[PDB]
C-alpha cells in the first residue's frame, strides 16, 4: 500500500539528484546557524553588561 | 555413462529460457567460422567434449533414426510451468509424421520454441514497417521492394500463433538441423585435420582433446591411430545413400497439407545439402591417407551406388538445385578420382589394391560406362582416369600373353583397344573434360566464389592435378590441358587475393607439387618456362600464382626470383629482319638446330642476344641462353607504353599480354614486399625487384614511371570509350601502384597528385565522369574495385605516416589535396552504386564494403598535430553525410537501406563461406559507419541530422537483422545505442518497429548471448540498455522491464565468480534503471533485497587498500568503478528510505561495510604523477616533432574505460609502429609504458567518479543518523570526513584539468557535515588539531579572493567559521588552544579585511565582508581570549583596522540610497568593541566624532527613518543606526563611563527625531532599541550628578515607556499582532521578546 502512495506523490523529475536540493537546504541551515549563534552571542554579552551595572 | 544431459538441457530450463539448447545450427556456425570465443566457451566446449556427442557424430544416423523410446520421452516430459502440453503434442506428432525417435522431435520442438522470436522477426515486413522503409527511401530515385499484399502485423502475429505455422516452423527447424549437423561434422573434421598453425592455446587444447577422446588420435605418439577417423567415409557414404533415397520419397505419415511446393523444395534441398556435407566428410577421411589404397569392398559398394544414382545425377536434374548441383558434382567426381588414385594404381600394376578383385573392376567399369553412355559431363574426369587405367592394364596383359585378366576377359577388352579409346577421345575431344575440370576447380578453389572452404578445395584440386600429371606425357602440349591446370592452380584469383597467411602445410601441396615431383615440373613448369615469352599466359600465370603461394615457404621463396633473374631458355616468333643473323648446323634434319651469326638487338645498354648463340626452329624459335626475363618484360612494357615500334625487334605486347604482364609484376612485387617485411626476409627485396625491372631502360626512368606513363596515355581519352582490354590494363596498373605503395609511397603519391583519374581543380576528373547507368561487368568492375582498394590503401598509408627515404618528393599539401580528391571520388562511387547494374550482388557487396571502409577510416581519423594531413577529406565526407540537402540525403542513404534489405532477405547457407563473410563484412561496415557518423554529429553539435530519422525509420530492418544472423547482434546494438544517445539530447521507437516487432526484438535480446556466455556481446547489450534508459526512451524501457530484472539480479548473485568486465556494465545498467525509474525497481529491489544486499556487502568490504600490491594490480580500475557504482546504488535507496522514515535500522546495518571508502575513498591519493612525467620525458626526448598531449582523445566516442582510455592506443599502435624499438623485446618498451599509464589514469578517473558517488552516499547516511542513539558511529563518520579532507586538500598534486570541481566539493562536504553535527550538539571540545591545519590551508592559497579561486576562498572561510563556532563550544580550562586560535584569527582577519577594503574602494565582496565580521565575533567569543584582551588589542593596533574601517564606512555620500558598507563597517567595529579594551581604544579614537561628521549620520537625522519604512534607505538607516550606536554606546560606556558620558549624551542629543519617533510608535527589533536607550538614559542620569557641564540635559521622555510596555505586558494574543522577524521565527519568538520586555521594565521603575 506504501508503494501506491509514493507513486501517487511522485515528482516527474530526475530522482537521482533529489539530495542536491537537500545540500542546498543544508547550506541555508548553515546560514541560519550563523545568524542564530552570532545574534545570541552578542545578545548574551549585552545581557552580561546589563547585569554588571544592574 | 554417455547421456544426453549435456546434449540437451532439462525441459524446464529449455522452456523458461534459463538455458538454451546448443542446437546443431549454432555448433555448425561456430565450427565453420572457427570462432575462438565460441568454440572455447564453457557451454560449447563441454558440448564438444561430451562422449555422447562423440558417439552420435561418429554414427550420424542415430540423430534421426526411428527407435522406440517411449520410456525416455514420457520421463523427460513429465513433472516439469504451463505450456508443456503443446510441446509434448507437437513432439509426438513430429515423431510420428517424420518417423524419428521421440527425443529428436522433442529437442526440435524446443529449438523452435526458443527461436520463436527469431522466426517472427525474420518474416517479411508488415504494412507499417513497409511504409516506414518507404518514407526512409524517398520519392527521388530502384529499391526493388517486396509486394504490398502483406497484411497488417496484427494479422501476421495471429496467424503465427496458429498450429499450422508452428508446425511449418518445426519442420523447417528439423530440416535446418539435419543440414546444420552435417555441416558441423564437416567443419569439425577439417578443423581437426587441416587447422592452420599458430592456433590459440585453448583452441589447440580443445582440438587435441577431441582427437584423442573421440578418435583415439593422440598426437603425443610418433604415429597416432587413425582407424576411428577412417571409419567415417563408409558410414557417411551409407548416409548419402539414405539421403538420395529420401530425396525421391517424401514422408508417408505426413499430411498433404504440409506437403506444399515450398516444403518439397525444402526437403530436396535438405537431402542434397546433407549429401554434400557427408561427401565432404568422407573425402577428408580418404584424403588423410594420401599414399595408400582403400578397401576394394567399399569401392565396389560405392561404385554400385554410383551406377544406381548416376553419380548423384538423379536428384540434380531440377534447375532450382543447380547451386547445390555444381558443388555436389565436383565433390563426387573428385572423391571417385580420389578412390582410384591413378598415380599409385598405374605405378603398382607395372611394379590390397582394388586391381586384385575382378568384381570391383566390373563394378567400376559398368558404372563408368553407364555414366558415359548417358552423356552428363560431370563424369568425364572419372571416365578419363578409368580409361587411362584400362589402357595401362591392357598393355600389361598384352606383354604377358607371349586377377584383372578375369575382368578384361569378361568385358572382351583383351584383344581390342577401341572400346576404351572411344571413351578417352570423347572425354578429351573439344576439351570437355578439361573445361569441366576447370569449373570444378573454380568451385573447389581459394576464391570467394568457391562452394567449399579453401582446404577441402586444395585437396580436391590435388586429385585432378594427379590425373593431369599422369596424362601429360601421352597427350602433347596443348592449350586445353595447360589452361585447365592453370585454372586449377589459380582458381580465377586476382592481385587482391594475395596474402602472407600461414595455412596448414598440407594445404600448400597443390602448389609445391609443381616443383617437388618430376613429371609435372618437367612437362608443364619447364615447358611454360621454355615457351615464354612466345606463350605469355602459361608462364605469366604460373609465376603470378607461385609468388603468392610461396610467401611463407622459405625453401622455395627463391625459385620465382631465380627464374625471372636467371631464365635458361627463351622462345620468340621469328621476324624476317633476322634472316641474315643465323646459319644451320646440319647435324640432324628434323632437329633443325642453328646458330646465330650476328648480334640480334631486340627492340631495334640495350637487350642484345650475343653472337654465336644456339637455337632451334620447332615450327617461332627457341634459344637456350641464360638471361634475365624480368628486365626484358620491363623493356617490352616500356616500349608498348611509349608506342615506339621496332621493325628489327621482336613482336610487341598485345593488350591481353600487356594486362597479364602488369598483373604479374604487381603480384610479384607484393609478394616480395610481404616476405621481405617478414622476420628474416631480405628487407631490400622489393627494391631489388624494382631495380631489375628498371634495368636496361632509360637512365632515370623506372618501371614505376612506365606504369605511370601507361596510365596517363590510356586515360588521355575518357573511360567509356576505352575497351575491355585497356580497362583491364588500367586495373593491373592500379594493382601495381597499390603494390608499390608499401615500399615507395613517395613516388606513388607524387604521381597521384597529378593523375587524371582523380578529380582535380584543372579538370573535373575522368573517374568521376564514368558515373551513370552503365553496367559494371567484370571488365569494368575489376578496374573500379581495384581503384577503390588503392584509395583505401592510400588513406591507410596517409594515416600510418608519423613522419634512401620512403617519403620523397611529397609534402603535406600533396597528401591533403590527394586525400580530398580521393574522398570526392569515393563519394561519387558510393552514390553511383545505386543505379549501376552489377554482374551480381557479390560485386556490389565487395565494392560497397571497400568504399564504406575507406570513408569509415576517414571518419575515424577525423575523430591534433598531424590530423590536418587529411582533415579536409574527412570534413568533406562528414559534411556530405551529416547536413546534406534532401535529395542528397536520400541518395546518400539509399545504399545503406539496400544493404539492410539484402542482408536480411538473402537466405542462410552452409556453403560458399566467402560470400557470407563478405556480406557480413559490408553489413558490419555500414553499421559502424552510421554509428561513427552519429557520434560525430552529436559531438560537433549539429542537431538537425537527416540520418537520424532515416535510421529511426529503418529500425524495422535493424531490429530484424540480428534474427537473420547472430554476428550482426553487436554492431546493430552499438549503432542503435548511438541512435538513441544522439537523440536523447523525444523520438518514438515502437511507432517504427511496432508492438509485435518490438516485443520479438525484446525477447531475442533478452538473455544476452546465453549459449556462449561471451564478454563483449554481454557488455555491448548491457551498455545498450543503460544508454537506452539514459536517453529517455520512456516507453520501450517500461515495456522491456516486464524477466530481464531477474536476469540482472541472477547475474549479480555471484559477482565474484563472474568477470569484473561483465559486472561493471551490468551494474551500470542497474544504476541507470534505479536513478531514472525508481518506483518500478524499488519494489523488485525489496523482493531481491536480502540476496542483493548480501552480495554488495561482500564486494564493498573486500576493501583492497593496496590494489597494486595484490595480484589484481592492473584490474584496480574495474574494481574502483564497480565500487563507485555500488555506492551510488545503495545511496539513493537509503535516501528514499530516509524519506520513507524506516531507515533507522537499515542505515545502522549498512554502515558496517564502509571501510574501503573510509581508507581511500574521498582521498584521490593514488595518482603517481612521477610515472606520467617520465613517460612524457621519454616521448618528448625521443620525438621532437610530436608531443605527449597530441594523443589525447577528443571524447569523440563515449570514452571507454579499458586497455586504452586517456591516450588512444588504437591509433598509436599503427602510427608509432613505423619506428623500431617501440614494441621492444619481451614486452618491454614504450607500448607497455603507455598501457600502464593509461590504466593508472583510468582508475584515477574512476577515483574521481568515486569521490562524487561518495559525496552522494555519506550525506543521507549521516542524515539518517540524527537520532541521539549510536553516537559512536556518527563520531567515526565526522572524524573520518575531517581526516580525509585534512589529508586530501593538501599535497593534492593533480592535473588541473578536472580538479576544479574537487577543490570546491571537498570544502562543501566538509562544511555541510560539520554543520549537521553542530545541529546535533554532539561534537567534542578538542578541535584544535584540525583548526591549525585549516589555518595552514587558508594560508596556502596564493591570492586572497582571486577571481579564479574566489569560490574556494569563500568556502574555506566558511569552514574556518564553523570550526571556530565548534571550538568555542568547549571548556579547555576548568601546545595550547588559546595561542593557536589567537594567531590564526589575527592573521586571517587583518589580511582579509584590509585587502577587501582596498579592492572595494572603487556583490561578492560585501557578502564576504559580512562573513569576515562573523568570523571576528565567533573567535572573540572563545572562553580563552577574555584573559588575553591585551594581545588582541596589541595586534589590532599594529594593523590600522580602526582607521580603515572608520574611513570606508563613509565610502560615498551626497550632501543635503542605502548604507550597506557602513552597516558592515560599524558592525565590525561593534564586535571589536564587544569587550571593554577595544571599546576603550575606540572611545579614545574619537570614533563618535568621525561618524557624526559623516553623512550617514545626516541620513539618520531625517524623519523618514523607520523599522519597516517605505524605502530601503530608511530601513537600512534604522537598522544601522540602532546596531552601530546603541550597543556600541553601552560597550564604550562600560570602560570609563564617567569620562565618555559627555560624548554619548551629545551624540544622543544630536539626533532627537529617532528618540521621539521610536517611543511614539512603541506607544520587531524596536524592543532592543528602547531597551538599550532606557539603560543608557538610566545610567547617565545617575552619572549626571557629579558634573552639570557633562550631560547638560538628558532629553529623553522615558515616562511613556513604563506605561507602553505595561500595556503589552499581559496580552498573549495582543502580543502577536505587530511581531514580524527578519530571521526565521522558529518554540516561539514570543519566548525571548517578552523576556527582553521583562528585563527592561524593572530597572526604570
Amino acid at each position: 500500500v506504501d508503494v501506491d502512495t509514493y507513486l501517487s506523490n511522485l515528482q516527474t523529475k530526475t530522482t537521482l539528484s533529489m539530495i542536491a536540493d537537500g545540500l542546498e537546504r543544508s547550506a541555508r541551515d548553515f546560514d541560519a546557524f550563523l545568524e542564530e549563534n552570532v545574534t545570541l552571542e552578542w545578545e548574551a554579552q549585552r545581557k552580561r553588561i546589563y547585569q554588571h551595572f544592574g | 555413462t554417455l547421456t544426453d544431459r549435456t546434449y540437451l538441457p532439462p525441459l524446464e530450463d529449455c522452456l523458461t529460457g534459463r538455458t538454451v539448447i546448443l542446437s546443431w545450427r549454432l555448433v555448425a556456425s561456430a565450427l565453420e567460422d572457427a570462432d575462438l570465443a565460441r568454440l572455447t566457451s564453457p557451454a560449447l566446449s563441454t558440448f564438444l567434449r561430451d562422449g555422447f556427442v562423440h558417439e552420435l557424430l561418429k554414427h550420424p544416423a542415430r540423430v534421426f533414426e526411428p527407435k522406440d523410446l517411449k520410456q525416455e520421452f514420457e520421463t523427460k516430459t513429465s513433472s516439469i510451468a504451463p505450456g508443456v502440453d503443446t510441446i509434448k503434442k507437437d513432439a509426438l506428432w513430429l515423431a510420428d509424421a517424420v518417423a524419428i525417435n521421440q527425443v529428436a522431435a522433442l529437442r526440435i520442438v524446443l529449438i523452435e520454441y526458443q527461436t520463436r522470436a527469431h522466426s517472427h522477426l525474420v518474416l517479411p515486413l508488415s504494412t507499417q514497417d513497409v511504409a516506414n522503409i518507404q518514407e526512409a527511401a524517398g520519392v527521388g530515385d530502384l529499391s526493388l521492394l517486396n509486394p504490398a499484399s502483406a497484411v497488417d502485423a496484427e494479422t501476421m502475429w495471429c496467424d503465427f500463433e496458429t498450429e499450422a505455422r508452428r508446425r511449418e516452423r518445426i519442420l523447417a527447424t528439423y530440416l535446418s538441423e539435419r543440414r546444420s549437423f552435417t555441416a558441423a561434422v564437416d567443419a569439425l573434421v577439417t578443423f581437426l585435420l587441416h587447422s592452420a598453425p599458430g592456433q590459440h592455446k585453448d583452441l589447440d587444447s580443445l582440438r587435441r582433446a577431441l582427437l584423442k577422446d573421440a578418435f583415439a588420435f593422440d598426437e603425443d605418439l610418433d604415429v597416432p591411430d587413425r582407424s576411428k577417423l577412417l571409419t567415417m567415409a563408409p558410414t557417411y557414404m551409407n548416409l548419402v545413400e539414405d539421403c538420395i533415397a529420401r530425396a525421391q520419397a517424401l514422408p508417408a505419415k505426413l499430411g498433404e497439407s504440409f506437403k506444399t511446393e515450398a516444403f518439397e523444395l525444402d526437403w530436396l534441398r535438405t537431402a542434397i545439402t546433407e549429401a554434400v556435407h557427408s561427401l565432404s566428410i568422407a573425402f577428408q577421411a580418404l584424403d588423410l591417407d594420401t599414399p595408400y589404397f582403400a578397401p576394394h569392398e567399399l569401392l565396389s559398394e560405392w561404385f554400385e551406388l554410383m551406377n544406381s544414382s548416376l553419380f548423384l545425377e538423379s536428384i540434380l536434374g531440377f534447375e532450382v538445385v543447380a547451386d547445390l548441383a555444381m558443388p555436389a558434382r565436383s565433390l563426387v567426381s573428385a572423391i571417385c578420382l580420389k578412390m582410384l588414385n591413378i598415380d599409385r594404381t598405374i605405378q603398382f600394376l607395372h611394379d590390397e589394391p582394388y586391381l586384385l578383385s575382378s568384381q570391383t573392376l566390373n563394378k567400376i567399369h559398368t558404372a563408368v560406362t553407364n555414366a558415359v553412355n548417358s552423356g552428363v559431363a560431370a563424369s568425364l574426369p572419372v571416365a578419363f582416369a578409368w580409361s587411362l587405367i584400362v589402357h595401362q592394364m591392357h598393355l600389361g596383359y598384352q606383354e604377358r600373353a607371349e586377377p584383372y585378366d578375369d575382368f578384361l576377359r569378361e568385358q572382351r577388352l583383351d584383344n581390342d583397344i577401341a572400346p576404351v579409346e572411344q571413351i578417352a577421345m570423347l572425354a578429351t575431344s573439344r576439351g570437355q573434360v578439361y573445361q569441366v575440370m576447370s569449373e570444378m576447380a573454380l568451385c573447389l578453389g581459394t576464391t570467394h566464389e568457391a562452394a567449399f572452404r579453401p582446404a577441402v578445395g586444395a585437396r580436391a584440386r590435388l586429385v585432378f592435378q594427379d590425373l593431369l600429371k599422369r596424362s601429360a606425357y601421352l597427350i602433347p602440349y596443348q592449350d586445353e590441358p595447360v589452361f585447365s591446370l592453370l585454372a586449377i592452380l589459380a582458381t580465377g584469383r586476382q592481385y587482391w587475393d594475395v596474402t602472407d597467411a600461414l595455412s596448414a602445410s598440407s594445404l600448400n601441396q597443390v602448389y609445391t607439387d609443381m616443383l617437388d615431383d618430376e613429371t609435372l615440373f618437367t612437362q608443364f613448369t619447364m615447358q611454360a618456362i621454355n615457351r615464354f615469352p612466345y606463350e605469355f599466359n602459361p608462364f605469366s600465370v604460373l609465376c603470378r600464382v607461385l609468388a603468392a603461394a610461396l610467401i611463407t615457404n622459405k625453401d622455395k621463396a627463391d625459385v620465382v626470383t631465380g627464374w625471372l633473374w636467371r631464365t635458361p631458355t627463351l622462345t620468340v616468333d621469328w621476324n624476317p629482319a633476322w634472316d641474315r643473323s643465323y646459319e644451320l648446323c646440319f647435324e640432324d634434319e628434323n632437329t633443325n638446330s642453328f646458330r646465330l651469326t650476328r648480334d640480334v638487338d631486340l627492340f631495334g645498354e640495350r637487350f642484345i642476344i650475343p653472337e654465336g648463340t644456339l637455337g632451334r626452329f620447332v615450327t617461332t624459335a627457341r634459344l637456350e641462353f641464360e638471361h634475365s626475363a624480368l628486365a626484358l618484360l620491363g623493356k617490352r612494357l616500356e616500349v608498348k607504353a611509349a608506342e615506339e615500334i621496332c621493325d628489327s625487334g621482336m613482336a610487341p605486347l598485345d593488350v591481353d599480354e600487356q594486362a597479364e604482364a602488369v598483373a604479374m609484376l604487381a603480384t610479384v612485387l607484393r609478394a616480395e614486399s610481404l616476405k621481405s617485411t617478414a622476420k628474416g626476409g631480405d628487407p631490400e627485396a622489393p627494391l631489388k625487384f624494382l631495380k631489375e625491372a628498371s634495368r636496361l631502360l632509360p637512365h632515370n626512368k623506372d618501371i614505376l614511371t612506365v606504369i605511370s606513363d601507361t596510365i596517363d596515355g590510356l586515360v588521355e581519352k575518357e573511360l567509356l570509350e576505352l575497351d575491355g582490354p585497356q580497362i583491364a590494363v588500367l586495373a593491373s596498373c592500379l594493382q601495381f601502384l597499390h603494390a608499390a605503395l608499401a615500399v615507395c609511397p613517395g613516388r606513388v603519391w607524387a604521381y597521384m597528385s597529378r593523375c587524371a583519374l582523380i578529380a582535380g581543380d584543372a579538370r573535373p576528373g575522368r573517374l568521376s565522369r564514368i558515373t551513370g547507368s552503365l553496367d559494371m561487368y567484370a571488365e569494368r568492375f575489376d578496374l573500379l574495385s581495384s581503384a577503390v582498394k588503392l584509395f583505401a590503401a592510400l588513406i591507410d598509408s596517409a594515416a600510418c605516416s608519423a613522419v634512401e627515404n620512403p617519403w620523397l618528393g611529397t609534402s603535406e599539401k600533396i597528401l591533403s589535396r590527394v586525400a580530398l580528391a580521393i574522398a570526392q571520388a569515393a563519394l561519387d562511387v558510393y552514390e553511383s552504386t545505386t543505379t549501376w547494374r552489377f554482374r551480381s550482388e557479390l560485386d556490389r557487396s565487395i565494392l560497397v564494403r571497400d568504399v564504406v571502409g575507406l570513408m569509415h577510416k576517414l571518419v575515424v581519423h577525423a575523430h591534433s598535430h598531424l590530423t590536418s594531413t587529411l582533415s579536409p577529406a574527412a570534413a568533406h565526407i562528414i559534411s556530405s553525410f551529416l547536413t546534406p540537402p534532401p535529395s542528397a540525403s536520400s541518395l546518400r542513404f539509399q545504399p545503406l537501406l539496400g544493404t539492410l534489405l539484402v542482408a536480411l532477405i538473402t537466405p542462410r547457407a552452409t556453403l560458399y563461406p566467402g560470400q557470407s563473410r563478405i556480406l557480413a563484412e559490408r553489413v558490419t561496415s555500414v553499421l559502424a559507419f552510421c554509428t561513427s557518423l552519429l557520434r560525430a554529429a552529436d559531438f560537433l553539435g549539429q542537431t538537425h541530422i537527416p540520418l537520424q530519422t532515416h535510421l529511426f525509420q529503418s529500425a524495422c530492418l535493424l531490429a530484424r537483422l540480428p534474427a537473420a544472423n547472430a554476428v550482426y547482434r553487436a554492431p546493430v546494438l552499438e549503432l542503435l545505442r548511438a541512435l538513441v544517445e544522439v537523440a536523447g539530447r523525444p523520438p518514438s521507437l515502437l511507432g517504427y518497429l511496432g508492438s509485435h516487432a518490438a516485443r520479438s526484438f525484446i525477447s531475442l535480446v533478452e538473455g544476452i548471448d546465453k549459449p556462449f556466455g561471451r564478454v563483449e556481446h554481454a557488455v555491448v547489450t548491457w551498455r545498450f540498455f543503460a544508454a537506452v534508459i539514459r536517453n529517455r526512451q520512456q516507453w520501450m524501457a517500461g515495456c522491456l522491464l516486464t524477466s530481464v530484472l531477474a536476469a540482472a539480479m541472477e547475474r549479480l548473485r555471484e559477482v565474484k565468480s563472474l568477470d569484473v568486465q561483465e559486472a561493471v556494465a551490468v551494474m551500470d545498467f542497474v544504476v541507470s534503471a534505479q536513478n531514472y525509474w525508481p518506483w518500478t525497481i524499488f519494489a523488485v529491489r525489496k523482493e531481491k533485497e536480502v540476496v542483493d544486499a548480501l552480495r554488495g556487502y561482500v564486494r564493498g568490504l573486500k576493501a583492497p587498500g593496496m590494489v597494486m600490491k595484490t595480484d589484481g594490480a592492473a584490474a584496480a580500475a574495474f574494481q574502483a568503478r564497480i565500487a563507485a557504482y555500488v555506492a551510488e546504488t545503495f545511496a539513493m535507496q537509503l535516501y528514499h528510505m530516509r524519506q520513507m522514515r524506516q531507515a533507522e535500522k537499515f542505515a545502522g546495518e549498512l554502515v558496517a561495510d564502509l571501510d574501503y571508502f573510509l581508507r581511500e575513498g574521498v582521498m584521490v591519493w593514488g595518482y603517481n604523477a612521477s610515472l606520467h612525467g617520465n613517460f612524457a620525458r621519454n616521448f618528448a626526448k625521443r620525438f621532437p616533432g610530436v608531443e605527449v598531449d597530441d594523443f589525447k582523445r577528443t571524447m569523440w566516442l563515449p570514452r571507454e574505460l579499458g586497455k586504452g582510455y586517456y591516450y588512444a592506443l588504437e591509433v598509436a599502435e599503427q602510427m608509432l609502429g613505423f619506428d623500431a624499438g617501440w614494441g621492444g623485446v619481451k614486452q618491454s618498451g614504450f607500448r607497455k609504458e603507455m598501457e600502464t599509464a593509461n590504466l593508472n589514469l583510468s582508475l584515477v578517473e574512476a577515483q574521481v567518479s568515486l569521490f562524487h558517488a561518495w559525496e552522494y552516499l555519506l550525506l543521507e547516511l549521516t542524515l539518517s543518523l540524527l537520532p541521539k542513539k549510536e553516537n559512536a558511529a556518527f563520531a567515526r563518520q565526522v572524524l573520518q570526513v575531517v581526516e580525509q579532507c585534512l589529508e586530501a586538500n593538501q599535497r593534492s598534486q593533480p592535473p588541473e584539468n578536472i580538479f576544479v570541481v574537487l577543490g570546491h566539493a571537498r570544502a562543501g562536504l566538509a562544511l555541510t557535515l560539520l554543520q549537521r553535527l553542530a545541529d546535533a550538539n554532539q561534537l567534542p571540545r578538542d578541535v584544535t588539531h584540525l583548526l591549525a591545519l585549516v589555518s595552514s590551508a587558508i594560508h596556502a592559497v596564493e591570492n586572497p579572493f582571486g577571481a579564479n579561486d574566489l569560490p574556494y576562498f569563500r568556502t574555506l572561510l566558511k569552514i574556518l567559521f564553523v570550526v571556530l563556532r565548534a571550538a568555542k563550544q568547549g571548556t579547555a580550562k576548568p601546545v595550547a588552544i588559546t595561542q593557536q586560535v589567537l594567531t590564526i584569527l589575527d592573521r586571517v582577519v587583518a589580511r582579509c579585511f584590509r585587502a577587501l577594503a582596498a579592492l572595494v574602494h572603487e556583490t561578492t565582496a560585501p557578502e564576504d565582508l559580512a562573513l569576515i565580521t562573523a568570523i571576528l565575533q565567533a573567535c572573540l567569543s572563545v572562553p580563552g581570549i577574555e584573559q588575553c584582551q591585551v594581545q588582541v588589542l596589541n595586534i589590532m593596533a599594529a594593523h590600522d583596522v580602526f582607521q580603515v574601517a572608520v574611513a570606508l564606512f563613509s565610502w560615498a555620500d551626497r550632501l543635503l540610497g542605502d548604507p550597506v558598507y557602513g552597516e558592515l563597517a560599524l558592525l565590525f567595529l561593534l564586535e571589536l568593541s564587544a569587550l571593554p579594551a577595544l571599546a576603550e581604544h575606540l572611545a579614545c579614537d574619537g570614533l563618535l566624532g568621525h561618524l557624526a561628521a559623516a553623512r550617514l549620520a545626516g541620513y539618520m537625522r531625517r524623519t523618514n527613518v523607520g523599522p519597516f519604512a517605505e524605502n530601503a534607505g530608511a530601513a537600512r538607516c534604522y537598522a544601522i543606526w540602532a546596531k552601530c550606536l546603541l550597543p556600541l554606546l553601552l560597550n564604550i560606556l562600560a570602560a570609563l563611563g564617567s569620562t565618555v558620558a559627555p560624548e554619548v549624551a551629545w551624540v544622543l542629543n544630536q539626533f532627537p527625531n529617532l528618540l521621539q519617533s521610536s517611543v511614539e510608535r512603541i506607544e520587531l527589533l524596536e524592543i532592543s532599541e528602547i531597551h538599550s536607550l532606557a539603560l543608557l538614559t538610566r545610567v547617565l542620569a545617575a552619572c549626571r550628578a557629579q558634573n552639570a557641564r557633562d550631560v547638560p540635559e538628558v532629553t529623553w521622555d522615558g515616562a511613556k515607556v513604563l506605561e507602553c510596555v505595561e500595556y503589552w505586558l499581559r496580552g498573549r494574543k495582543v502580543l502577536r499582532e505587530r511581531l514580524v522577524p527578519l530571521g526565521p521565527r522558529e518554540n516561539r519568538l514570543e519566548e525571548k521578546a517578552v523576556g527582553l520586555l521583562v528585563g527592561v521594565r524593572e530597572v526604570l521603575e
